[PDB]
């Protein structure tokens, strides 16, 4: 295991579905609140769908 | 362009992910995008420009 900062990780996950990594950065926020808001609605989604 | 901006402390460098090889940082091993202000934990140094000591001639 190497270690990397986790906003790193994320631009070379990008670079590999051929989004250039600045899309990311200039996005961080935006993408940081999507991801939380999406990990939300799999709880919800459990709790409501058994 | 690719690979990963490191520093050794003082020094700053470019390397490729997967072995360390210290490149000097310059407008052709980096490409530009926006201003300083948007992204977080960036790092002010010198970005070289290899044409410069050309016209410099
Ligand atoms: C990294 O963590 C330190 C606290 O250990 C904090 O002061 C610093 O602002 C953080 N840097 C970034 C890029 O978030
Ligand atoms: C980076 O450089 C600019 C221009 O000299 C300066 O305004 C800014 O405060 C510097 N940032 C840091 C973290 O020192």
């Amino acid at each position: 295991a190497l270690q990397i900062p986790f906003a790193m990780q994320m631009a070379y996950r990008f670079n590999g579905i051929g989004v250039t990594q600045n899309v990311l950065y200039e996005n961080q926020k935006l993408i940081a609140n999507q991801f939380n808001s999406a990990i939300g609605k799999i709880q919800d989604s459990l709790s409501s769908t058994a | 362009r690719e690979g990963v901006f490191v520093s050794n402390g003082t020094h700053w460098f470019v390397t490729q992910r997967n072995f360390y090889e210290p490149q000097i940082i310059t407008t052709d091993n980096t490409f530009v995008s926006g201003n300083c202000d948007v992204v977080i934990g960036i790092v002010n140094n010198t970005v070289y420009d290899p044409l410069q000591p050309e016209l410099d001639s």
